[PDB]
């Protein structure tokens, strides 16, 4: 029924920057909790930030820290995502996911793995000389 | 029946200061209700 | 004599909850229009609400209003907060007080400042962990 | 027909103490409020105390409690201020001024700035000679 669609990507080279942006038709954000998740060749998957439905709270993780800015703008209701500084091992492909209600970090529980409701298709970010 | 009269005006100024003038106790607890012209002073703890 | 002894408090997460109780060692409520302080570390002591003697008149401050909220029950003889959408700078040491009559907001005289008679041991709140 | 005189003041040096006399020439105190005012050298006029028509009304000002004291008689018809701890910024010229009727904090109303109808002529006083 919802879908969600990505727009971004594209040949950056370290030290460049790139912003992704993740468009929902359906569903309303501001009221709905998104984040961000990455998958790597050969590996699996893991989350890069969230934000929750109260406000414009923002989570990030371990490796993420500094580098990566999001924001949620409610007129085109479009969230970005803002990418500094990349290095090299940071190729994936980027999944941007919504789950309602302030989803993240709700006492005992964090945004570990995907049980989100709403999913993407996915664009793939490279980074390389 | 009462034959008589009530005389009443305002003292904000020798009964009242910043802290709280607390030599005023107005008893809230009681057994049952008093007879007419009657006083009880005895302090007993009032269990609800 | 009378004695207003606090429960709750301890490590929350911001987005959480957590509960306040203050019951009355001496004096009954309903009778006594009671209050909540808070201290911000390096600040200086700001209440937050106030009910009143009579009925559920009911009272906040204007950094504070709607996300917190003040009850009471008689017959445990007790008054109640429950804090919700807590964020950062809420950490503070509670206190819970009382004064006879209804003080706070009675005619031209809210509840300003320290004026209550009975204080309060007080309990830490902190959020962020 | 109405004229307030003002007796007292002098060259005394700062923590001393003095009395300042307010005599009606017209019509008479205890039926009229009155008050005193005092208007330092560059800074606009300001009232100190506010005593009403009937009983034994007082009021002050947010940086003068605890160290003047106001008082009448209706034998001499005279109006007393005494001084007591004085300190630098306390020179000025102090005007004593009579109101009808209890306007010192009648309402939500103050005697805020000067509403007086009735002025009287002043003395100067002055510290740290």
């Amino acid at each position: 029924q919802v879908q969600l669609q990505e727009s971004g990507g594209g040949l950056v080279q370290p030290g460049g920057s790139l912003r992704l942006s993740c468009t929902a038709s359906g569903i309303a954000l501001h009221t709905h909790a998104t984040g961000w998740f990455r998958q790597a060749p050969g590996k699996e998957r893991e989350g890069v930030s969230c934000i929750s439905s109260g406000d414009g709270t923002t989570y990030y993780e371990d490796s993420v820290e500094g580098r990566f800015t999001i924001s949620r703008d409610n007129a085109k209701n479009t969230v970005y995502l803002q990418m500094n500084s990349l290095k090299l091992e940071d190729t994936a492909v980027y999944y941007c996911a919504a789950d309602p209600g302030a989803v993240c970090h709700s006492g005992s529980y964090y945004y570990t793995d995907d049980d989100f409701y709403y999913r993407g298709q996915g664009t793939q970010v490279t980074v390389s000389s | 029946d009462f034959t008589g009269c009530v005389i009443a005006w305002n003292s904000n100024k020798l009964d009242s200061k910043h802290s709280g003038n607390y030599d005023y106790w107005y008893r809230s607890f009681r057994k049952s209700k008093l007879k007419p012209f009657e006083r009880d002073i005895s302090t007993e703890i009032y269990q609800a």
